[PDB]
RNA sequence: GUAACGCAAACAUUGGUGAGAAUCCAAUGCCCCGAAAACCUAAGGGUUCCUCCGCAAGGUUCGUCCACGGAGGGUGAGUCAGGGCCUAAGAUCAGGCCGAAAGGCGUAGUCGAUGGACAACAGGUGAAUAUUCCUGUACUACCCCUUGUUGGUCCCGAGGGACGGAGGAGGCUAGGUUAGCCGAAAGAUGGUUAUCGGUUCAAGGACGCAAGGUGAAGGGGUAGAGAAAAUGCCUCGAGCCAAUGUUCGAGUACCAGGCGCUACGGCGCUGAAGUAACCGAUGCCAUACUCCCAGGAAAAGCUCGAACGACCUUCAACAAAAGGGUACCUGUACCCGAAACCGACACAGGUAGGUAGGUAGAGAAUACCUAGGGGCGCGAGACAACUCUCUCUAAGGAACUCGGCAAAAUAGCCCCGUAACUUCGGGAGAAGGGGUGCCCCCUCACAAAGGGGGUCGAAGUGACCAGGCCCGGGCGACUGUUUACCAAAAACACAGGUCUCCGCAAAGUCGUAAGACCAUGUAUGGGGGCUGACGCCUGCCC
RNA sequence: GUGAAACUAAGUGGAGGUCCGAACCGACUGAUGUUGAAGAAUCAGCGGAUGAGUUGUGGUUAGGGGUGAAAUGCCACUCGA
RNA sequence: AUCCCGUGUGAAUCAGCAAGGACCACCUUGCAAGGCUAAAUACUCCUGGGUGACCGAUAGCGAAGUAGUACCGUGAGGGA
RNA sequence: GAGUUGAAAAUAAGCAGAGAUCCGGAGAUUCCCGAAUAGGUCAACCUUUCGAACUUCUGCUGAAUCCAUGGGCAGGCAAGAGACAACCUGGCGAACUGAAACAUCUUAGUAGCCAGAGGAAAAGAAAGCAAAAGCGAUUCCCGUAGUAGCGGCGAGCGAA
């Protein structure tokens, strides 16, 4: 095992300056680092299942093949395989769970996988647990999808991606049950705003007990939480997306 | 390339004269001197060595707290040096 | 009581505090640079309190 | 000339020293500490350590004494600790980017132990050091020489170093106890030897592992860009892994006790027995085993290895063998549960780690003790009020008072017994009762058992130690956190819930910028608002 | 005990922000202390005490700031700057 | 007005260009978008020479003594 | 040109008319730290291969592409770096205060920080003044004058 690196960044809600900007992060449990191929770029070499594990860095399973040639690596379970299932990356390669293959060449309405949205990066979109994409249409030099969120997206029909739905689909069944769970799972307390004083919260101060007084509900930094977008205006990829989510 | 710090051809300032060194000379075998700060064992082996024409089974050494290095100088089983101390005045 | 009170000082290693105030930090900073100045300006013996040498008598392993 | 003289462990006497002694030294009593008030370390102090002298000042009194003043001394290392090796958090950062200047980001590297990697033990000695000096017996790293192979060396590609918590059983030892063996023995009193002491030995070398665990540990060739990892072949006195143990180390010492010193300290000669049984660790096996999920550092040293690319190359590089020969820097004193650090004080305080004896006990609690260390730097009387720290109290038993605040009572173990309600886990040690000392007995296996019988006291967990319990309501579910130095709660957090934003060059956040966090994550994820387990719910108004 | 599940009696097992209780960490009540023995202590009791646990070493965050299970609390006996 | 600047525009060449406190005409003055340059002027950690209706140890420099010392502070720093 | 071997002043041994001690000018040495510079560091130490590190000078080389640039190896007395009371040039640039409050305004381009250099620095040889009369690069004093002016036409500011 050479895909299992202790190369951590440490602290992990702390910037450059050293402020935590990302809040509400420490404790934790000391973990480990497996790397992930989600560009799955080994063309063409027959690759064969062994393992499915426990990733400690995030929701869904990590499986390890071993390829024919002699040589390993960790990906994503998908949610039907199994101990010594079969795999192949290429352009050919047939619609069984846990293939990889460019977008062009797949069926009309299948559930995938790991889908670039850029050729030649690797792997963003749908990664998580039960993460699930249907291919719903194709348009010269495009594919239109839709993804996990409940949104149409058009990307291009060159990218890559891995068929099947990803696995471990119950992680939602979780209770977690009690504070300490929370705590040693990376999380830290959340202190609620009507709560502080007005000099560190704007909801802060108020006699008694404090109703959200000044006519928004607002952040801690004035922008107006609950109904205000944020996706910038004209952002570069505005053209591409057809719908919202749900 | 020998010295660690290259000092002198000097070192040696003079020995102790009290009633330790002079029962360490007749039970020990060995001299006692103070020397440069900055004086390695190797230092002390070559020169006393080179000097008088005698063996030097062991030299070790200390740093007394005032900053003055003091080294027990010991010889090999056939060198005498309460004969040899006698002819530089300890005796 | 059993946690004791008020005492801002400790017994901690020459090295931490070597390293937070000694010469060679003050030395680096260019607005630390100018502390040496007024120091020898003023003409204070001792410029930077809490030094150690790497060497013995106040070495701190 | 008052308050005070820093705990209520505690002193007394005889002698000595001297101008002078409650206070300095010696002896004898007595008492106190003993998971310390003992002995070691890390940090920090910074000469306080030892000797001889002094007592103006310092020491809450005195003082011939001192952590005080003067004079002189004292710290010895290849193996202990650090550095000459390695890297983490973090730091600095060549070129590079960004910024009125100062500078900011950031890679290559380089630093940076609190971690990895590495070689020594006993006995002895001495005013002050000892794993450092001495004696014995060891080990690591280099330079000789006998065999060798032809290249080495670095870069470089691999193996490996290499890691969690919890729990439990087994095998061992360290340590303890008892016996045996040996030596000594009047301790003035009815008896009595039943008494008192000693019975010790490390590192390392050589060598084997059991009803301890397991039943591939460790290899050898081969294909395919392939020397390692990986797809198929075979083979294993079917065995391995270890702590302890047998020997040498060690016919040596070490040694209880005897036989002589001469004045205030140890020191010469001699030298018996040196075993067994049981209890037994938090120590070792064990980086072992099982279980669990929150999923448990890196880098060098080490071992392979084939390349390519450089150097160093035939008075040479790597392997093995006994015997030789060789051996850098710094720390080392002393205090370190404190009169020496940190608290302005010789301050009732704080301060990381190590070693852990006996009797009673479940126990590192407690009580009394051992080894070891101490009697708290004002004393002497007297025995008024009053205050404090305590001990008891006839009759009553909350009548006190803002309030049972404070005090009292309960208490260990074994056996019987245990309600409403319940989220079915609880409530619960519910409540409430009975037995416990000492002696003597049944049993081819019930930690003074269990049971039977006796005997003493007013009282049997007799001391220390060691739950008071119940019924009803508000708030918060719950363990948790908080105003150091007046507030610990009903306040915050919490699992759970809901809304809203965000499709990755993400929203958000920090920055003049570069860029950093988010995330080496990507909608079962990430940011923000409110509510606060769980049950039933959550209406009208845009 | 079942078509098999379900369910239920005994063993085994060692979970738990489980219980009682030293060290350890705290700070609820009282008494004492108030030109204190102490610029927050002593004493007698108290809560947690395998975890959201305690703590040594070496580091990080900086005042139009930081940090904050949030009191305007803490940031060297200093904090509405 | 004159002088200098970010943004955008954008001339002319001595029948020229600029100034003469918006602006135009006529006069007068000068030659911008390249550089260099002593003096008179400012000051005292300091050296030499002189002077004082200046101080004389609570004054004069903080400092007449081995003072930025002793001492305090983590530190900048304060300070006999 | 006569006694000396620093201050406090004591001893011990020396050096001195063949001219010391002293005074002046010029040279030589100058451990370690510090711009610190062989590399590291917790200033005054540790490791070395014993080295001015780094940059522009100057000799050769030879990257991704011909040339070229980066880079590597050499020689180099080798120019630079840091320090410095005030004065000075340039960069950034306050607030209290005054206006009886306060925002324009004033405090002020002052204090502060930052960078730079000299004995001064900056300025400076007219695309300038001025008025039909003339002057001839700067800079500083007297003056014009608290005048012309500017100004919530307020406080104030104030030329040539």
């Amino acid at each position: 095992n050479n895909l299992i690196s202790g190369q951590r960044r440490c602290g992990k809600g702390r910037n450059a300056r050293g402020i935590i900007t990302a809040r509400h992060r420490g404790g934790g449990h000391k973990r480990l680092y497996r790397k992930i191929d989600f560009r799955r770029n080994e063309k063409d070499i027959y690759g064969k299942i062994v393992t499915i594990e426990y990733d400690p860095n995030r929701n869904a399973y990590i499986c390890l093949i071993h390829y024919g040639d002699g040589e390993k690596r960790y990906i994503l379970h998908p949610r039907g395989a199994i101990i010594g299932d079969t795999i192949v990356s290429g352009t050919e390669v047939p619609i069984k769970m846990g293939n990889a293959l460019p977008l062009t060449d797949m069926p009309l309405g299948t559930a995938i996988h790991n889908i670039e949205i850029t050729l030649g990066r690797g792997g963003q979109l749908a990664r998580a647990a039960g993460a699930v994409a249907k291919l719903i249409a194709k348009e010269g030099k495009s594919a239109t999808l839709k993804l996990p969120s409940g949104e149409v997206r058009l990307i291009s029909k060159n990218c890559s991606a891995t068929v099947g739905q990803v696995g471990n689909v119950g992680v939602n069944q979780k209770r977690l049950g009690r504070a300490g769970s929370k705590r040693w799972l990376g999380k830290r307390p959340v202190v609620r705003g009507v709560v502080m004083n007005p000099v560190d919260h704007p909801h802060g101060g108020g006699e008694g007990r404090a109703p959200i007084g000044r006519k928004s509900p607002t952040t801690p930094w004035g922008y107006p939480a609950l109904g205000r977008r944020s996706r910038k205006r004209n952002k570069y990829s505005d053209n591409f997306i057809i719908r919202r989510r749900s | 390339y020998p010295r660690r710090i290259l000092d002198v051809y000097q070192i040696l300032q003079s020995p102790i004269i009290t009633e330790a060194a002079i029962k360490n000379i007749a039970d020990e075998n060995s001299l006692l001197f103070t020397v440069d700060v900055r004086a390695d064992k190797k230092m002390i082996r070559e020169a006393i060595s080179n000097f008088f024409g005698v063996k030097v089974r062991k030299v070790n050494t200390l740093i007394r707290p005032d900053g003055t290095k003091k080294a027990y100088i010991m010889l090999n089983k056939e060198y005498n040096a309460s004969e040899l101390a006698k002819k530089i005045g300890i005796f | 009581g059993k946690a004791a009170l008020c005492l801002t000082k400790r017994s901690r290693s020459r090295k931490s505090l070597a390293r937070t105030h000694g010469f060679r930090l003050r030395m680096s900073t260019t607005s630390g640079r100018a502390l040496l100045k007024r120091r020898r300006a003023k003409g204070r013996k001792i410029l930077c309190t809490k030094t150690n040498p790497s060497s013995g008598k106040r070495a701190s392993p």
